[PDB]
């Protein structure tokens, strides 16, 4: 089913390509290389089912990096209070976020 | 932004090009002027028949060797690299591979269109 | 996800579903075909575009390479089809019952 | 031719130096008059970025030398 | 020199942003402001649309599509 | 939020992929696919594939222009069929027009897990990185490295394009 | 010896642009193998900055570390400016 | 503003193809010992301005039996795309400055052949139908060609920006390190054209029009345009690509100027290329594409990808 | 009237364009079409006055009928005739074209062609010298200065 060819001759056939954090060209980084870090580390050598277990709190950080939800469902409520708050006229919003900043290098 | 803009000023000039010269001149069209042409005659059959490509089998081959373009435009970037060994092993070996296809098809009459 | 993403993925279902409903030519179907591989493309690049995986910009260029192949196949297969019917008709494949 | 020719190769040669010229000094009219900057690549943007802001006019080619630091 | 005015730049903007949210989120009554959506508790490089959340649009296009658009 | 560009980009990709997937005369469905070609490289140029999209628009074109051959040797008909045409065509296009129309919809107004999950939307520009370095293009270096690092990929290539042309050669034989 | 002359003389009065291609590609194959100015293509490669040369902690025991750009010590491109 | 060189470069563009009809007209009457168009306005100079007013004053038909839609689309995209191919042109800047110019323009001139291949097919008649399926021809001889002599002699420029090649020729040009492959572009850009001896398509002597046959009237006259801006276009790319003028940053008319005349100079060699020869058949061009500038052009690829690495001159700018 | 000068001067411009740009169909029966070419030669040089031969009819704007026109042959005439866009004109040279000519009591000859089209001007001559029908072209050019289409339409 998988013969092993690779680990048994040490070539590296595919691997380099498998993952996020191994040796990309002139060192670019991945967007969420330290995420995938952390959860490969997390669950190295520990087997598929601990890993799953013992390692949910990192893969729940990468995936939020991945994908990015829990942090639009913050920015979308934010805005949405921001707007009912506007509409009835309570708010006003600063002139540094209505584009009359003092911009800074 | 600015590509969209020229497009968009292309297509429009030529569109109005298109309705100038369709609606300012004087339209005369009757069923002998709007015919087929086929030099002075009626067709005999439709346009729409079946036509034979006798070219059928280089049509497929070039199908296969555009995409042997793809593989090897991003050859300037290539050069570029540390180890200039493998990637020139990788290059010539692609190109070899191309000679050879073409060599195949070449010696067993593959190039030559259907009779 | 980006809306972005639905809608390439239904792009996706949209020629998977042309595909698996055939009309009379076979033609049609290979169109089909290559809609599930741009499609497939465009989804691939996208997700490797918006992590910066760097070392997959070129998967996408192997998955064309094989689309080409793909369609080679089945222009061949076309061919052969025609030049037995004179037609590219899938009606005309009944030879071979269950 | 024979130099009879040569009013059509003149006009067209004319028409065709329009197109560069043009463009030359239109870049020079909307760009301080240096030369359009160009940016291939994400440095390059973010210099041009970090001249708009340190502008005070909100534009790229206004450029603040040695008076600028008191 | 780019490098500590970058983190300068997004120091404040993530500031005046968290500023505005504690202003704006106060009537939600278990809203905690500034709160992360990670567990980890090391630096995480700012997302886009939080930077650029409560801005003018022109400012979203110049920050998101202006180096690709420009030619 | 943002001009939403790349949403009516996307929307024209999933037309053409209706209009070449109801079947009309296989002209018209490889003008569709030209089109949807050409707008999804347009969809990769906005997130930066300058040459992703580029590339998969010229080889599109190479493969309709063949398509197009094929189709005039051995896909023609007395009358061939556009969208209009025929009942079942247009019940197929106006089919997946409205179920473009209503999943668009349902998924801009409320939020819905359709298949897989769900979504918001909010524009693409969200879910961007803002980073700021370089002298060169990640995309192009990605591709670049298929020379260096990416050996076995170039050798399994090669050979299955070798093995196509051999193989389109053998289909073709006859007898 | 007289074999591979003939043939090579037909090919050359029946099919010159095969024979110009094979040669083109032939001396492409090889004479990369026994040029000595590969090795400072390879070089010229490396010396190129496309990143930030990230500095490192001193520790007391790096004595081939330059502490600046313009000490001594570290890779010298004296070869560049001469090639 | 931007739009102000969009127009100031689309307009001159045109008048510059009317003044090449008159051109071609003339320099063909003389190699043929007699003057072409010298009575409509003096020297014929007013001949294009008459030729157009008459074209875009006749009667436009619809063939009975022809797709409106396609007859009416495809000499739209003809004209559009012919104008779309100069706004990557460094004159000696671009109007659009593009990372990729070089494979930008082989994309929109792959495009550009389904202007041809729709009209030819919505016009529903066998002579047109015949000049499509040799524009499917042409295109399957010309193009893996023409797209790896690009890459060959983009191989010592070091990126795909069309600017660049300015740099690249500072001191020399290209054509005395590359002219075999400035040969091979020459033919396969003459064959790309549709220009004698590779003008198959229109056929008049087999075909009468070939693919434009049914077209009369303005859209007739957008296909002519189309075809002799794309002439143009293509010798100022390949002025661009292989002969390099000097520019100077503070005066960049002097390169204008030298880039006009290079373009011109490479326009009326066309010209009388098409004075001096007889037209292949469409096989026998198919046949030399394949069998003589393909072997050549994979090995000059190779040679090209290897010569750089032995004498150790790579290009920079990864 | 400011209107009749205006549509006065837009007929002189259209008919100017029309007379300075004539292209005949590449069509001839007989020996008036050698004629014909030799008007096309170099010595005579039509192309200089701005005559252009195009094959397509739609790209056509004068039919010289140039040689005799039989039975057989007259409904590809009128077809191609038909077939050609407006405003369009017939040129008839030769005999043969003009009243049947040397095969006018023929059993298989149409006499005339002006049975078949309108003619506009005829050329006579068996056949008429190429300086002839250069006449004839210029005469059709001077009938066509006189075009008043834009002035008629005004006084409806
Ligand atoms: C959402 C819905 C999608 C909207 C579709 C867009 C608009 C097209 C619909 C109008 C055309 C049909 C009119 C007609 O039938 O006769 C006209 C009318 C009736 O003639 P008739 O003799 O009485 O009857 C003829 C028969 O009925 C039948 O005669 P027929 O044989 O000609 O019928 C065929 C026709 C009939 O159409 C239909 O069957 C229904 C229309 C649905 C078509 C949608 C299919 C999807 C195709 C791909 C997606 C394209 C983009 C769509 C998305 C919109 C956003 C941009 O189908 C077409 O050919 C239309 C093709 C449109 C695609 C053009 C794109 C150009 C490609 C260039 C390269 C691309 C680069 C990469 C990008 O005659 C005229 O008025 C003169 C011609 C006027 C046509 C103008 C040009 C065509 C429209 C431009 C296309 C839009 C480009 C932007
Ligand atoms: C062997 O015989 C033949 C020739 O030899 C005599 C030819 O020349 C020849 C070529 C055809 C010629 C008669 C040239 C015809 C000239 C064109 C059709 C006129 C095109 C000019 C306009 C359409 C261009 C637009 C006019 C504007 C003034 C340009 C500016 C545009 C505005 C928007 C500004 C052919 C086919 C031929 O067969
Ligand atoms: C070079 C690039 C730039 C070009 C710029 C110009 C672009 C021009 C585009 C093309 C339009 C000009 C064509 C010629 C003039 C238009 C004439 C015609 O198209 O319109 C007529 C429109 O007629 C309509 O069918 C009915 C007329 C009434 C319409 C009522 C609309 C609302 C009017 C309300 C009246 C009160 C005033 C309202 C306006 C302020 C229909 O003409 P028709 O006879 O078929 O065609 C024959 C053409 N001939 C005669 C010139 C040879
Ligand atoms: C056990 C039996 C062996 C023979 C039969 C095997 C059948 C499979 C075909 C060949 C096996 C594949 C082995 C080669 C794997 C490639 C990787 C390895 O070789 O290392 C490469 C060494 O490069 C070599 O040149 C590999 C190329 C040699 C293969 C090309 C020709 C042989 C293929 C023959 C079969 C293919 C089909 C038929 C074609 C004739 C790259 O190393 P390097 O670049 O240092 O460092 C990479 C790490 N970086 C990126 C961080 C720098
Ligand atoms: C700007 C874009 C939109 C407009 C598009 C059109 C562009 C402008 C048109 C260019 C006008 C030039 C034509 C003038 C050439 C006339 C030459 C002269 O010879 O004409 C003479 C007299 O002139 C003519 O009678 C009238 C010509 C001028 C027409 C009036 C001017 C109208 C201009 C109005 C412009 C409006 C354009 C449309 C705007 C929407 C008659 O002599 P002719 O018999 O030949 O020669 C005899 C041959 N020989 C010498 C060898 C013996
Ligand atoms: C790109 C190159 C060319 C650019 C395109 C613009 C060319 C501009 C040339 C303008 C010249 C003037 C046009 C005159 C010809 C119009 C068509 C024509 O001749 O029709 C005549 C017709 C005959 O009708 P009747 O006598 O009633 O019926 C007889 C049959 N039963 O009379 C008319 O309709 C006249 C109408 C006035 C024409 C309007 C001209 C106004 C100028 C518009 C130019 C547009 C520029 C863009
Ligand atoms: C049609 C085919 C579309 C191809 C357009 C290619 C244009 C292009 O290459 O410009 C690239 C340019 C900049 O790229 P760089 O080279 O990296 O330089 C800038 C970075 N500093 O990218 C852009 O500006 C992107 C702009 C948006 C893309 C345009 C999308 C066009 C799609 C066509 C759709 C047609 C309209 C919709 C309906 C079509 C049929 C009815
Ligand atoms: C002037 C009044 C304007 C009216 C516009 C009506 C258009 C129309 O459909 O009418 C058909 C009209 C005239 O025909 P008749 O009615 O028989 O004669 C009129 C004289 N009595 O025909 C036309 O001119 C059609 C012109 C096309 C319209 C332009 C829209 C087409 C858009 C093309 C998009 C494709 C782009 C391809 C390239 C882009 C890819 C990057
Ligand atoms: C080691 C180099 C390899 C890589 C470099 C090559 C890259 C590109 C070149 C290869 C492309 C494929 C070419 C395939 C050759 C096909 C041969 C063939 O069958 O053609 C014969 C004709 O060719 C032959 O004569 C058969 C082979 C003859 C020898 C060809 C060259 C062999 C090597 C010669 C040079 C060797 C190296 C150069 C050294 C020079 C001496 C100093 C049939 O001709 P038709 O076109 O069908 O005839 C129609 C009209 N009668
Ligand atoms: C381009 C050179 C000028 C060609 C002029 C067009 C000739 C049209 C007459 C047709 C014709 C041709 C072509 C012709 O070749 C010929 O001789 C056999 C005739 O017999 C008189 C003809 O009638
Ligand atoms: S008129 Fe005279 S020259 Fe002309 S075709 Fe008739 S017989 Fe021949």
């Amino acid at each position: 089913p998988f013969f092993d060819v690779q680990k048994r001759l040490g070539l590296d056939l595919d691997r380099w390509m498998t993952i996020q954090s191994a040796e990309q060209p002139h060192k670019i980084p991945g967007r969420c290389h330290a995420f995938e870090k952390e959860w490969i580390e997390c669950a190295h050598g520990i087997g598929g089912i601990r890993a799953e277990k013992e390692c949910k709190i990192e893969f729940d950080d990468f995936v939020e990096c991945l994908l990015r939800q829990k942090t639009m469902k913050r920015l979308s409520a934010i805005k949405r209070q921001r707007d009912k708050l506007i509409k009835e006229g309570k708010y006003t919003p600063p002139p540094h976020h209505l584009g009359k900043e003092d911009p800074r290098p | 932004m600015n590509i969209m803009l020229t497009l968009l000023t292309n297509v429009t000039l030529a569109s109005l090009l298109v309705l100038i010269a369709f609606w300012l001149p004087q339209l005369n069209a009757y069923s002998e002027k709007t015919s087929p042409y086929e030099c002075g005659f009626d067709p005999m059959g439709s346009a729409r028949l079946p036509f034979s490509m006798k070219f059928f089998l280089v049509a497929i081959t070039f199908l296969l060797f555009d995409l042997e373009i793809a593989l090897l435009l991003p050859l300037p970037w290539a050069s570029q690299t540390n180890n200039l060994k493998t990637m020139l092993t990788m290059a010539l070996f692609l190109l070899i591979l191309l000679a050879a296809s073409l060599a195949y098809e070449w010696t067993q009459k593959g190039l030559e269109w259907a009779e | 996800m980006p809306l972005v993403y639905m809608n390439i993925i239904m792009a996706f279902a949209i020629a998977l579903a042309g595909l698996l409903m055939y009309r009379s030519h076979l033609m049609s179907s290979l169109l089909c075909l290559e809609g599930m591989m741009l499609s497939l493309f465009i989804m691939s690049t996208l997700i490797i575009l918006n992590t910066h995986f760097t070392l997959a910009n070129m998967m996408p260029i192997i998955l064309l390479v094989f689309a080409a192949c793909e369609a080679a196949l089945g222009l061949s297969l076309l061919v052969m089809v025609s030049n037995t019917y004179g037609t590219d008709y899938v009606q005309n494949l009944n030879l071979l019952q269950c | 031719m024979w130099f009879e020719i040569l009013p059509g190769i003149a006009v067209m040669a004319a028409c065709l130096f329009i197109p560069g010229m043009a463009t030359a000094h239109i870049h020079k009219f909307t760009n301080g008059g240096k030369e359009k900057r160009v940016a291939h690549f994400s440095y390059q943007w973010n210099l041009m970025e970090r001249d708009r802001r340190i502008s005070g006019v909100n534009r790229y080619h206004v450029t603040k030398g040695l008076e600028n630091i008191d | 020199l780019f490098q500590a005015e970058k983190d300068r730049r997004v120091l404040q903007m993530l500031r005046e942003n968290l500023e505005e949210e504690a202003i704006i989120m106060k009537d939600v009554p278990d809203w905690k402001v500034g709160e992360s959506v990670f567990h980890t508790t090391r630096w995480v490089t700012p997302m886009m649309g939080e930077l650029y959340g409560l801005r003018t649009n022109e400012e979203i296009l110049s920050a998101t599509y202006g180096f690709i658009w420009y030619t | 939020m943002t001009m939403y560009i790349a949403f009516i980009l996307s929307t024209i990709f999933v037309i053409g992929f209706v209009g070449f997937s109801s079947k009309p005369s296989p002209i018209y469905g490889g003008l569709g696919l030209i089109v949807s070609g050409g707008v999804g490289c347009g969809i990769v140029l906005n997130f930066g594939g300058s040459f992703l999209g580029l590339m998969v628009f010229l080889i599109y074109l190479g493969g309709m222009l063949v398509v197009f051959g094929y189709t005039t040797a051995m896909a023609t008909e007395m009358y061939p069929e556009v969208w209009v045409s025929n009942k079942t065509v247009f019940g197929a296009f106006v089919s997946g027009l409205m179920m473009e129309f209503c999943m668009v919809y349902y998924a801009l107004k409320e939020e819905e897990v359709e298949i897989i999950f769900k979504f918001n939307g909010l524009g693409d520009w969200v879910i961007y990185d803002t980073g700021d370095s370089g002298f060169f293009s990640e995309e192009a270096m990605g591709i670049a490295a298929l020379y260096s690092y990416g050996t076995w990929l170039v050798i399994v290539t090669g050979w299955s394009l070798l093995i196509g042309v051999v193989v389109i050669m053998e289909i073709t034989r006859g007898n | 010896a007289g074999r591979i002359a003939s043939f090579l003389k037909n090919a050359w009065a029946k099919e010159p642009v095969l024979v110009a291609s094979f040669a083109i590609g032939g001396l492409a194959i090889i004479l990369p193998s026994l040029s000595p100015y590969t090795n400072y293509a390879i070089r010229i490669n490396r010396a190129t900055p496309y990143n930030y040369p990230v500095p490192l902690r001193d520790d007391g025991n790096m004595p081939d570390v330059p502490s600046h750009p313009q000490d001594p010590q570290g890779p010298s491109l004296e070869w560049l400016k001469n090639l | 503003m931007f739009m102000i060189n969009i127009l100031s470069l689309i307009i001159p563009i045109l008048l510059a193809v009317a003044f090449l009809t008159l051109v071609e007209r003339k320099v063909l009457g003389y190699m043929q010992l007699r003057k072409g168009p010298n009575v409509v306005g003096p020297y014929g100079l007013l001949q294009p301005i008459a030729d157009a007013l008459k074209l875009f004053t006749k009667e436009p038909l619809r063939p009975a039996t022809s797709s409106i839609s396609m007859f009416i689309i495809a000499p739209i995209l003809a004209l559009s795309l012919a104008l779309t191919m100069w706004v990557p042109l460094p004159m000696p800047y671009p109007l659009i400055n593009m990372n990729l110019g070089v494979l930008f323009m082989l994309a929109m001139s792959s495009l550009a052949v389904y202007s041809i291949l729709w009209s030819g097919w919505a016009s529903n008649s066998k002579y047109a139908l015949i000049g499509a399926l040799r524009a499917v021809a042409q295109t399957i001889s010309y193009e893996v060609t023409l797209a790896i002599i690009l890459l060959s002699v983009l191989l010592m420029n070091g990126s795909y920006t069309l600017s660049t090649l300015i740099t690249t020729q500072e001191h020399i040009w290209m054509i005395f390190t590359s002219w075999p492959l400035a040969m091979m572009w020459f033919i396969s850009t003459l064959a790309e054209t549709n220009r004698a001896p590779f003008d198959l398509t229109e056929g008049e002597s087999e075909l009468v029009s070939g693919f434009n046959v049914e077209y009369a009237a303005g859209p007739f006259a957008m296909f002519f345009m189309a075809e002799y801006a794309n002439i143009i276009m293509m010798n100022a790319f390949t002025a661009i690509l292989f002969l390099g003028a000097s520019h100077d940053p503070h005066t960049p008319e002097l390169y204008t100027i030298n880039f006009v005349l290079k373009t011109l100079a490479l326009t009326i060699t066309f010209l009388w290329i098409r004075a001096s020869y007889p037209r292949f058949r469409y096989d026998q061009l198919m046949h030399l594409l394949w069998k003589s500038f393909l072997p050549l052009t994979l090995a000059l690829c190779m040679w090209h990808i290897s010569l750089p690495i032995m004498t150790a001159s790579i290009p920079p700018q990864s | 009237s400011r209107g009749e000068y205006v549509v006065a001067k837009l007929d002189d411009l259209v008919n100017w364009a029309r007379r300075s740009s004539l292209w005949p169909m590449t069509f001839g029966l007989a020996c008036c079409a050698v004629e014909m070419m030799h008007m096309a030669a170099p010595r005579y040089d039509m192309d200089r006055f701005g005559v252009v031969f195009r094959a397509s009819p739609r790209q056509s704007d004068v039919m010289i009928v140039a040689g005799t026109l039989t039975n057989k042959m007259a409904p590809a005439l009128r077809k191609v005739y038909d077939q050609m866009p407006e405003p369009r004109y017939v040129v008839s040279m030769g005999s043969c074209a003009n009243g049947g000519g040397y095969y006018h009591y023929s059993y298989s000859v149409v006499r005339g062609c002006d049975r078949i089209v309108p003619v506009d001007i005829y050329v006579p001559g068996c056949p008429p010298t190429a300086e002839a029908l250069l006449y004839g072209i210029l005469q059709l050019q001077r009938k066509i200065k006189r075009e008043k289409r834009l002035r008629i339409w005004y006084r409806r």
